[PDB]
């Protein structure tokens, strides 16, 4: 009775809604009949057919442009019907008449195979408190990444300006990574999210145009929070040395000055980045004002581990026999990923059965196999 | 008479201005498409009774 | 799984009513430049359009 409430108004008013707009494709067309349908008429004999696609190089004001087309031939054409003047401006994908070539409208614009990695296409199904535990070094993630967005109010009787940035930094393992995307789903605006293993590429000066590139998006489509994940990879990271190395690194560094900061005056660009090689970075980068409250996470402590460990066992079969506090017990400041690899890892043994049951054995016998992770690549024993 | 005014018939019908192969990149619903002809650039035209 | 089992079928036939929408929102959209005011550019552009300057 609990699901079917929610599904019986909710199916039922898709469902209307469906039908509504299948009787209404008509009724649109309806309240005009030589008030707008003989407006179209007009339009279209302009227009004819094919519309061939230009590229517009540049605009000149006396109405006129330079179109280079992509089928060779440069054309001065005339912006002539139908066409605003504020709708051009470099970089537009014009519809070109196919006897004489004039720009009849704009229409037509090109997305790229790198504003397709850059933006996202889901809206996280997971929130916030699924690592939670440390739940108050997050609000200084939703006093100044969440909060300016959903009040502008509170900051208005300060006056100045609201916050802007945040690195957050700490232990792998420890929540980082789930911090951004929780927060992308609470705000509810665009959120773009780049690896930095692709901003360091094989090849130059396509380097900086890429990073140069994603906050002119993010300004557009305003507000924006950028993800970047890890700006620990940009050192690291590297192939050959002769189209890599120094120069490359340095080049995209100094461009990532400008957009945040810089002279550009764009769009809302919140940045949430993840490091844990805080110190590969500029002294112009971890800056105070484009990092504003920065965030350090530890490892959990013993009391904070329970939180944790029972948000990740809410999901699994449970029974009288399970005891999550000497799971507890036997973890001594370790990250919330290895509390999350032993539940997950708990499964693994139920599925390695066929027994649906999870029980306190399964809980301990794969932390012990998390265990066998930490030190074993040691090969000490006992600290030499 | 079948054979005959096949032949007569296939003349005309072997005359041709040239009839391409494009791919759609993507629609518009103003009830045109965006077709990239295979050699050539972009052009956005109208559609047949037939699609 | 019963009590859940069905809201889960419900759902997946649910999905199938967003599809169709999109779908029927889109057969009849119009699209412009410029609107009102450019309607009127359309009176003069069409004159100067016959010419050749370009
Ligand atoms: N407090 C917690 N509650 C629930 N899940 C947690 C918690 N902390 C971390 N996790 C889980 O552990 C996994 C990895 O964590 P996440 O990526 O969010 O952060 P991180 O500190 O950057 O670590 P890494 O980048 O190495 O994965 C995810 O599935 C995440 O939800």
């Amino acid at each position: 009775r609990c699901k079917l409430k929610l599904l019986r108004m909710e199916r039922i008013k898709d469902h209307l809604l469906l039908e509504e707009e299948f009787v209404s494709n008509s009724e649109i067309l309806k309240p005009f009949e030589k008030k707008q349908e003989e407006e179209k008429k007009q339009l279209e004999e302009i227009r004819g057919n094919p519309l061939s696609i230009g590229t517009l190089e540049e605009i000149i004001d006396d109405d006129h442009a330079i179109v280079t087309s992509p089928t060779m031939p440069d054309y001065y054409v005339s912006i002539l019907s139908f066409v605003d003047k504020e709708l051009l401006e470099p970089g537009c994908s014009v519809l070109l008449h196919h006897k004489t070539m004039s720009i009849v409208g704009v229409l037509q614009d090109d997305a790229d195979p790198m504003v397709s990695v850059m933006k996202m296409d889901k809206s996280p199904t997971e929130s916030y408190s699924d690592i939670g535990g440390l739940e108050s070094q997050i609000q200084e993630i939703k006093e100044s990444v969440e909060l300016p967005l959903t009040h502008p109010e509170l900051y208005e009787e300060m006056g100045i300006k609201p916050p802007k940035g945040v690195i957050l930094y700490g232990a792998p393992g420890t929540g980082k990574t789930l911090l951004a995307k929780a927060v992308a789903n609470q705000t509810s605006a665009t959120f773009l999210r780049i690896v930095g293993s692709e901003l360091i590429q094989k090849y130059l000066g396509d380097g900086p145009r890429l990073c140069r590139q994603i906050f002119k998006v993010a300004g557009e489509n305003a507000p924006s929070i950028v993800f970047i994940d890890e700006i620990d990879a940009i050192g690291t990271k590297r192939y050959d040395s002769n189209s890599g190395g120094e120069r490359e690194i340095q080049r995209t560094m100094l461009e990532l000055l400008n957009q945040l900061d810089g002279f550009d005056d764009r769009g809302d660009v919140k940045v949430i980045m993840a490091t844990n090689k805080i110190e590969t970075l500029d002294p112009a980068l971890i800056r105070p004002g484009r990092i504003d409250r920065k965030i350090l996470f530890e490892n959990p402590d013993l009391s904070t581990k329970k939180k944790i460990l029972g948000i990740h066992t809410s999901k699994m079969n449970l029974s009288e026999d399970v005891n999550l506090e000497t799971l507890v017990t036997t973890k001594d400041d370790l990250s919330g990923a290895d509390i999350q690899a032993m539940c997950t890892e708990a499964g693994l043994l139920a599925l390695r059965e066929r027994r649906m049951q999870v029980t306190a054995e399964d809980f301990k016998q794969a932390k012990e196999r998390v265990m066998k992770n930490k030190v074993e690549e040691n090969l000490e024993g006992l600290y030499l | 008479n079948d054979k005959v005014r096949f032949i007569k018939d296939e003349l005309r019908l072997l005359q041709e201005p040239g009839s391409y192969v494009g791919e759609v990149i993507k629609i518009v619903s103003d009830k045109k498409v965006l077709v990239k002809v295979q050699p050539e650039g972009k052009y956005i035209v109208d559609v047949a009774k037939d699609i | 799984a019963a009590p859940y089992a069905a809201k889960l079928k419900q759902t997946e036939n649910d999905l199938k009513d967003i599809e169709a929408r999109i779908k029927e929102k889109a057969g009849v959209k119009e699209s412009d430049t410029g609107l009102a005011p450019s309607h009127l550019w359309d009176i003069m552009g069409d004159r100067q359009r016959l010419g050749e300057e370009h």
